[PDB]
Order: C-alpha cells, then structure tokens, then sequence
C-alpha cells in the first residue's frame, strides 16, 4: 500500500507553506514590544499572538481547497481555529529541558510564569504545557504536524461555518492522506494516529478555557488595550 | 466586521 | 498689577499637572515596538502617540474644572484637541540644533524623515516643524506652556461639544490668568499673547492636515493594524 | 464608543 500522487502533491503543499510561514530564526520577536517580567507580559505575548496570526493565515490561504471556500467561511474557520493552531504550531519551540518555549534568545523564552503576567491563571496553563509534552512526546514527522494543523483548521463543527458538508469534505481527504502517511512512512504509529485526533480533543478543551479567560480580560479596558487590533478582531465576538 | 481578516485573506 | 491668590493656585496645578504627566528621561520609550528605519516606522510612532494621549489624559483630568464638566464633553475635548496637545507638548524634545525631536537616546530622536515612514506627507510635516521652531523661538515659561495646552483644550469650538457656554467660561478665565502672567512676570512679552493664540490658529490647521492624512491612513487595514485600540478610538469617527 | 477613553477618565 502506497500514497497516490495528489496526497504527496498536498504533503508538499502543506509542508512548503508552513516552512513559509514559520521563522526558524524567531529573529522578528525583537520587533514586538519588548518583555518585561499589573500583567507585565500582556504587550509582548499580545504581539506575540498577533504576529501568530498574521502566519496562521498565511498557511491557511495554502491548504488546497481554502482558497476556494466562500471569505465567511474561511473568517469563520480561522476565528474559531486560530488559538488552536497557535498552541498546535507552538510545539516547534517549545523544549522538554527547560518546559517552556524558547525562541530565539533568552529574552524570548517563555516559561509558565511570563504567561500569568500576561493575565491567564494555571487551570489553562497546566493543561497547556501538558499537552505540549504529551505532543512533544508523540514526536511527530513535519509531514504529520503540517497535517494536524491543516485537519485542525478544516474541521466544519465550528460556530458559524456554512458549507459544512464542503469543509467535512476536505478535512476528512486530509485525514486519510494523515493515516496513509503514518501507516507507509512511520514506524510504530499503530497508534499515533488515534493519538493525533485525542491532541485534537485536548485543543477544543483548552480553547475553551482560554476563550473563557480572555474574555474575561478582554472586558477590562485597562487590558485590552494592551491588545492588537488584529487580535481584538479574531478573538472578538461581533461576526 | 473583519475588516483586517478579511484584506489579509486578499 | 498683581495675580489673584486662585490664579497662582490654577498655575500651580497645571504645573504640577505637567511634571507628573511629562517624563524628561524619555525612558518609558524602550517599551514601545522599536524603531526601524512599506511604513517601516509606524508600530514605533503608533505606541508614541498612543502613549501620549495616554499623558495628555492624564494631564486634563487635573486642569480646575474639568474634572466637573460631564463625561462626554470631556471625551468630545479630548478627541477633538488630542493631536493639538500632543504637537504642543512635543516642542519641550524638539531642538533647534538639530531640528527634529531628541528624545532619550539617538534610537528615539525622529527627524522628518522618520515621520514619512510612519505614513504622513509634507504638506503636514513642514507646517508641524515650522510650528515646531516658530513655537520654539517663541522661548515659553513652562507657566507659559501649561496653560497654552490647558486653554488649547479647553476650547468650546470643537465638534461635539454640548455644554458650551461652561467650557468658554472655563477657558478665558485660564486666558486671564494667560495674559496676566505674561505682563506681570515676562519680560518683553507685550506681544507675546498674540503669538500665542497664533500658536493655536496654527494647531487648527495641523488638526485638520493630520486628521485628513490620518483618515487615508486608517481606511486601509494593512496599515491600522499597526496602531493600537487607544490611538484608533480618540482618532475614529464613531461617537 | 470610547470604551477605553471613559475609563480612563474613570
Ligand atoms: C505563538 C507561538 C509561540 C509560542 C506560543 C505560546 C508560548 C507563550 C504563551 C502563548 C503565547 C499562549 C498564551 C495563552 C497567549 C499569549 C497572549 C494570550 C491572549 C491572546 C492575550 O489571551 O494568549 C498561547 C500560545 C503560547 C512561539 C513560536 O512557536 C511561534 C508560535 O506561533
Ligand atoms: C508625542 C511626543 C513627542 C514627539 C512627537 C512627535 C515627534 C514625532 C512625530 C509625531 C509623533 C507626529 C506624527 C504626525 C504622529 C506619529 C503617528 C501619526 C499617526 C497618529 C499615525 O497619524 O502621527 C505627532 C507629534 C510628533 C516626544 C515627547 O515630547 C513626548 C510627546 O508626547
């Protein structure tokens, strides 16, 4: 058994469109406001998100098959996805030594206690950087984290998302070529992909809590403030 | 809204 | 001739006003988004402004009186006069010597050249500097200076504004204690005055350049994705 | 609006 030529032709694409929208380097974190370590951290990690984002949506303009969704769709689709493909492209940072993410230099490496001063308790954090260690541990093939992130956004049980059967459509020809990848070109994923869809699991919980959070703080202007008019738009609620 | 989503999806 | 026991007590809060409101090592700079030198300049001067108005606030809610008039006229003062206060203020950075404004270090000293790259032509950039050395000649007390700004946004003639007749109270009686602190206590200022109400003709017409290009600025996203919720709020439209 | 701005003013 073996992968049809079009599964290999959306490998590519997904591959070459995160390697586009993904700085190894992390050399354009010296042009957000710079960390300081009430809710010290909130500027930074906010044009932290934000700049996300901006790369969240590049890759997604990418996957085959978004492009032609209607634009409400694909609003649709990113607002509801984009903390999930955050927390999910995060892990290519993220370190099991230190426990944190560290990009870049020092001055960029955060650990669970810069995210408190930018306004979120433990109840997100705990399970955040559990599953980026239990992600970390499923040690994943670019191929199978590209994938995982684009089955991510794609997925049509979102708020406010239209042509459903479309979208279920496409997520679901991603997820076979996903098993197909893991069954030909990964040795001893028996299992990994039942574990891909629990990590998708755990990214729907933590979107909630965070959802739930950031509301929270988003009502205070003190706050929000601190915030991008990008990330006030995607998080926000008025579609 | 999205004004800003909407123009960085082109 | 002689000043009243109250108007000494007016100048006195709008001084004291002043110094808790304006940072003379500039050292709150390092955390806006830096400086680089399209638009490369417009994060950094973005947090400049939103900063500012962040002051300028700060310093209207201790002129006498203002505190009492009711909310919404002191939004409609504030959103109409905001980048008059902030062109007023910035003359104590800007320097002769150099002809652009010296803050902190050489990263936050902006030329004219560095305004173009935050997005404004100049058609508004030669009156504000020319506003900057004519103001600048014009060597003002800081008892001087206070009030300028003090009676600048205290002006009833903005759009918006509701209790009219209380504000124009309120402003001439800062002009009495204007033109009486000239006569008194500034040596070869018996035209000073004048010059100084030219001073405000002058800011109108900034006001008006700056709120044109501004708007240009605002209506395309690539671009007001890079101001902050602040700026965007004093200098929108919806009130 | 002014969210921000009336808060400010407190
Ligand atoms: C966003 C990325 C990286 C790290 C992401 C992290 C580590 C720090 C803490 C972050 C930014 C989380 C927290 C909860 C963010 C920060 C701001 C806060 C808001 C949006 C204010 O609620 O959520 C989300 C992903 C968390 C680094 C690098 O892999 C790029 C990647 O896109
Ligand atoms: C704002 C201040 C200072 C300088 C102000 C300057 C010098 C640089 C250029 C500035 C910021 C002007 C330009 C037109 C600003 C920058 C951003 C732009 C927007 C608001 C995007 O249209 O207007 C207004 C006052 C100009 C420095 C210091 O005196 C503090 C003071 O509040």
């Amino acid at each position: 058994h073996m992968l049809s030529d079009e599964q290999m032709q959306i490998i590519n694409s997904l591959v070459e469109a995160h390697h586009k929208t993904y700085d190894d380097s992390y050399s354009d974190f010296v042009r957000f406001r710079p960390p300081v370590r009430r809710l010290s951290m909130l500027p930074h990690l906010a044009d932290l998100v934000s700049y996300s984002i901006q790369k969240v949506i590049g890759f997604a303009k990418m996957i085959p098959g978004f492009r032609d969704l209607t634009a409400e769709d694909q609003i649709a689709l990113l607002k509801s996805s984009a903390i999930e493909i955050i927390m999910l492209r995060s892990n290519q940072s993220f370190s099991l030594e230190d426990m944190s993410w560290s990009c870049g230099g020092p001055d960029f490496k955060y650990c669970i206690n810069d995210v408190t001063k930018a306004g979120h308790t433990l109840e997100l954090l705990e399970p955040l950087v559990k599953f980026q260690v239990g992600l970390k541990k499923l040690k994943l093939h670019e191929e199978e984290h590209v994938l995982l992130m684009a089955i991510c956004l794609l997925s049509p049980d979102r708020p406010g998302v239209q042509d459903h059967v479309r979208i279920e459509a496409l997520q679901d020809r991603l997820c076979d070529v996903l098993q197909a990848y893991i069954r030909i070109q990964h040795p001893g994923g028996r299992l990994l992909y039942a574990k891909m869809i629990q990590k998708l699991a755990d990214l729907r919980s933590l979107n909630e809590e965070h959802s739930k959070q950031y509301r929270s703080l988003s009502f205070q202007p003190e706050h929000s403030m601190q915030l991008t008019p990008l990330v006030l738009e995607v998080f926000g609620s008025e579609v | 809204r999205h004004k800003i989503l909407h123009r960085l999806l082109q």
